[PDB]
């Protein structure tokens, strides 16, 4: 149960 | 008895630390005479605070004006904002932050950095939404409080408001997180939609929801959890808070003074879902960050309740 | 020499049935004297099919009216349409095609159920893009042929739609589907938007894709698999096939706009066009433009969890 | 005493037959204790009627809710609408009703089939126009069954169309057909311009009026002969029964009841005896455009005749 | 007796 | 070598005469010398008479700038203008021209009434469609002075309107009159949507049209018999139309206008808006031109509707 | 005493004429019975003059009639307004005039040149603008024909409007040139902002400005004392003077609820400001000469008064 | 053999200084073997710069990628930036500008100030045009380094960049100022319709300019004329290079035009040409510090300036 | 013969 | 590897 | 003091 | 010399 990734440009 | 405004410009400096270091501790030296108070983030004129408090002239000039001028006085010095190299820069943002609101005042110049300024009283007669807005800001600058420190020492903005924004949906609507998710993605879908990029926003933001779609879904049935029960903090205080604001809303609608902007149903959700929003704002998300949180909470409430 | 035109109505039977048992028949007995032909489905004056052949007027005369005269004219007494009780309740909705198609002649009475009209020639020589319209259309008549048979035989005539959209996404773009998959979702976007509930819409089409999300995409790098395979012997018959008869139109489109012929255009243009050209197939397999956008929407999204997480 | 709302729905079956052999039925069986009813057709969410009975809310649940239901829904299990295959079809119809509408009612998706829906009370006040306009629809129903019935017997739609706006026009404005081809004229040509197709309609419309020009001036004395009285039936029923609300709407312009939307007598209560006759079209099912052609053929046809004088 | 109305005839 | 420009100011006067006995006779002077020329009624500080002449330098200062300095300025002597009370009137009106027609002059003071005043040369470059429309203008000029003569001989001019439009459309059209028909429709139309009164002006002359159709649907008829063989101007106009079509055909095959399909119904518009020019060069107001095309419209749709 | 209003026809002949050898002989042959007679030129239905006149029914019907129809008359019989070719060529003028102004009627066809045309008393609107206005017609009357025969002898109607709106601008305002030509410009570029070419207008008329750059700073100069000093310019100090009584009635007017310090300040500003305008119109320069004096008043002061 | 990256962030440090003690010496250092070398400024992940050079795998290793992290690396320790206060302060200008410029990366969070990162090649081909951009950025480079060494003793950066577009209108298009000038005016104008105080901020510049005008239309005078001379020298050189520099880019751009290679960045043969050119000094003047108000300010009062000169004749 | 152009006969 | 569904009111 | 220059096509 | 560019 961590925080999300939220980087939508992690690709 | 009247309401009482103060602008705290604070332009490059860290707005978070301005709010937990300085204003804070301020409005909780003239909380004895003077209860109802809060704050707002804004930009016109540049990033400043805009400070509400109620009480008599008389309580303002003892009690309230010193509090403020010498705690978040002592914060601004201690701290000053290093300032905006080139406030013309703003533009871009602030002439169309102007429009969206319907704004109508001058953006330029920018009112000096590091500086209180007293604005008087708010011209006079509130209507019933104000008097239901001013409250909902009052009893949840705690809220403010208890989502800033978290911020402060690491945690990610974005999660918070998608904690916040699933469990106002699951825990305060007709019928939980299966019928309120559509609510969610309309709010993303304004957005979308009179956004030229529209379309390639959408396909960033699903395969993003695709490379994590564990994440979010399980991210989402424990914020689901917690709204209707004791694993996640913010989300069941958040709910508890808000809860005496859609009776009151319900209440109001009713007996009917409200509908300006079938009524305690689609209505005090309404209402209070809003009032999410601009506890989001308050805590320093961007519209963007907001409505894409928004979109991901709406795709992970389809692969849950979806496959009924 | 000239384009020649016929009418036949069949308000309210299997219009499938007449193009596989009628209009197939009666074409393949004038292949040989006149091998271009096509036809196209219309609401005009009740549902009908609109046949286009090109050919002589003594070739019109002594072979081609015949065979559809005889044919066709055959299987309409076989296999009658019974027709629809009320055509005014169409009415509103012809005023308003007529006019968003630029369709002008009467809209009633209807034309006679189960009823063949020689209408003559095409008016004068056509139009650059016109010509290349016909010769898709009488290259894809096969194509038609098979998926009407496979459907009225039980296979899903929206999955048809789905390899042919996606196969056609994949082969002819510049990029393939990694980069064209964007073209796939605007199009269902633009349906999505001028739509009083889409949003409606868009948590139906997710809470469909994601309750079904593994044969989407199976079925997706099955499509794409097979479109840029080159060895006839890969997974789906017909999609080589497909992408095999479209290319030479695309060639012959990007030829046709690096030269200044109708409307950068060798990439993203010919691709505009062969993929609207499928589009155009869709509607004469008999799909609606709902169902299509569906595809195209479903499509899109299986795309993202195959070329979006790596 | 108040105004219950219901709604029929029958997409694809003959609308005209629920008309006269369901709702008519239905609305003399309560019309003793209820006989201000009316029904308009309407298209939003499926092609639709929809019923206004004004009484009290016991009678509604007592006597006029049972009618229609029984009555009605034996009409349409009976004789059921077969449906429509493609709702999605109709959205560019139903969007360009939308714009010209100013209704805003979501669009899809459409109501069930072969239903009948309770759609409780209008809303709660109602302008002096609503309640003059309702009026208009009561009083002027038994015109709507006498015209499907000739249309069911064969007659012909746009002929009773222009019999109705003809006679409208010279009998109830001030100055009769001579002044009134104007108002006529100006219908259709608003309708014109809006439209791109716009010259070769025109053009279409001028080819057929000239290639039966004897027809159409023979019919318009004909019926401008009935109004001022006769040879046709349905022309003087028509005055007779509008003559009493265009009485009524000259002295609710000079007490001043409607000013949101002699010239008060003038154009004012024959403008809005004119636009009654065009919302009765089409409540008999005449389509826009077939009312828009049918004004212009009244108004080439008056020009031949009150013109060359 | 009735008006012609098709406009196409 | 080059155009010429010459201004002839002659305000309230009548400029039919003007040209009919003056400018006339000045270009059949100099025809020898120089047969390019052709002219053009305006507005612009006073109503005027422009004329532009296709001839060099000398040429020019030798017998053209004489034969007009001299019987041009003769016709002034002999007839002038009364001039305008109050030029000042038609400032608002002209000033609306101005920004309408793209006309970058200045409005006033006025230009002496009376009088011919040398403006040297045009631009220096010219496009391609300013030297069809040149060419045009004075390849009709004999047309312009056949149809003067007769409308001061006592003819109506807007008949002669009337016929021109119409021949035209029977004549350099893909396919006759009754195809046609719809763009003479078309032109009134464009006019009728822009006034106000628009409705009330389609009745009356939907009135005129009723009270004297047996009129308009003889002369039509004539008009189209004779645009294709018992009238002189018809092909007249005709067969002096005709190479300009042609031409202006081939200059689209080509392609190097239509800045503001294209062989037929483009080379015909092309045509048929040069007989809209001449109409104008004639005398003939925007208002009686739409009121004419408007009357064959009508015409054509009771003589071509029944086919 | 109520306003009863007239109508003379008179197309194309000299418009400031019958003001100047029609009009006012009339208004001397009844001037003692009805003091304020004032007249506007139109164009709606032809150009033509919209005169009007306090008074009573008999008094009308007894010398003012007669004398209006004797001397008028007299002259339309005299010198006759030819005619106008085209009268229909006017449209694309007219039919643009009225959706600026707003006023409805008929554009066509034309009332029946030389006639005069009684035509009563107007509605009940007896609002005080108006009269506050139609005071401002008949008061400056002299003024018109004043500056209406300055323009027969061949003086320039612009110049005269520079030398009028520039005095105006000056003596009126409360902080003089330097700050109300931030008035004059803005009348100008709201006619920019409005029109198609507008950039390159405001480019031929900055270019124009700066060729004749001295010709302007020098006339401003000039009219700005002749407005200021309680004799260089006869016409300016003339209407700086009819004007501040009437800015001191609209001054007061507009404290005390009649009308609608910041518009006791700008508020008297406009009223006044825009009476000149009016005035403009009246003398005959159409809207499009104002705009260009204005934009080369602003253009002028900006020099001047501007290094400051 | 290819465009290789680097990221040098320097958030709230003297970027002109950065530019001519940390980046020009490096490129200094491998000039006789990387002679194709540019930088530009940029806003995104913080205030930094990107550098570009062009050449193999192996000259990187050997001497390109080591004269950055020696040379560069060295500023860094020896002047490095203090930070900026509140990163996420600027996202929602950010977020505006990257809808603007379609930019396209993570805006959040800043890469670390002070640091150098190697950013790998330019995906593989290069448009027409930015190729065109990357030679003009090349050659222009010295006019960088000369307009800041002006700057950093107190030469006013407005007055370089005035300079500079005034002698590109008069030198590069076809009737020079009195044509030209339009182009200048019609800028500023763009932005004021931009800002809804526009017609109280011309006036500001319209006063500010007439306060001033006879040192601006002197000036204006002058640089049109060392835009113009022909001669081996005039009396301000640094505009002469300018022109000089920019000719052959306009002729090529023109070229590329008229064979089919461009039109985004008679008529657009020579008149493309041209604003290509001025769109390129106005892209100088950014990577000069010039801000765009500053810049339309300048274009405003050059319009002024070319006004009076231009219509006193 | 000359047709009548005169609307207002 | 057949017939994909595609009833949107599966549910 | 002399008229004002009023013709912006004087050029 | 330099220009002056302070516009307030």
């Amino acid at each position: 149960l961590n925080d999300l990734p939220m980087d939508v440009f992690e690709l | 008895e009247r309401w009482w405004r103060f602008r705290v410009d604070y332009h490059a400096g860290p707005m978070d630390d301005l709010i937990l270091d300085g204003v804070r501790p301020a409005f909780a030296a003239f909380a004895a005479q003077a209860p109802m108070a809060y704050f707002l983030r804004h930009w016109r004129r540049g990033p400043h605070l805009r400070i509400y408090v109620s009480t008599t002239r008389e309580a303002l000039e003892a009690v309230v004006r010193p509090a403020i001028e010498h705690v978040v006085g002592g914060y601004l010095r201690a701290r000053p904002s290093p300032g905006m190299a080139d406030p013309s820069a703003f533009l871009p943002l602030h002439e169309r932050l102007a429009e969206l609101e319907g704004e109508d005042g001058p953006l330029m110049p920018w009112s000096p950095d590091n500086t209180i300024h007293a604005e008087g009283e708010r011209p006079e007669p509130l209507t019933v939404r104000d008097v239901l807005l001013a409250d909902f800001y009052a009893d949840t600058t705690p809220s403010v409080y208890h989502a800033l420190e978290r911020v402060r020492s690491g945690a990610s903005l974005p999660t918070i408001a998608f904690d916040l924004v699933v469990a106002t949906a699951h825990a305060l609507s007709t019928g939980g997180l299966p019928v309120a998710r559509t609510s969610l993605r309309s709010h993303a879908e304004a957005y979308l939609a009179r956004r030229s990029d529209g379309v390639r926003l959408r396909e960033l933001w699903r395969d993003h929801y695709a490379r994590n779609r564990e994440a979010f879904t399980e991210r989402l049935i424990a914020v689901a959890s917690s709204a209707e029960s004791a694993h996640l903090p913010h989300v069941r205080e958040w709910v508890r808070r808000l809860r005496p604001i859609r009776e009151r809303a319900r209440a109001l609608l009713e007996s009917g003074e409200l509908t300006l902007e079938d009524s305690p149903a689609f209505g005090a959700y309404r209402l209070v879902i809003n009032c999410t929003y601009l506890h989001l704002t308050r805590l320093g998300l961007t519209p963007h960050q907001r409505f894409l949180v928004c979109h991901l909470a709406a795709d992970a409430a389809a692969d849950v309740y979806g496959i009924a």
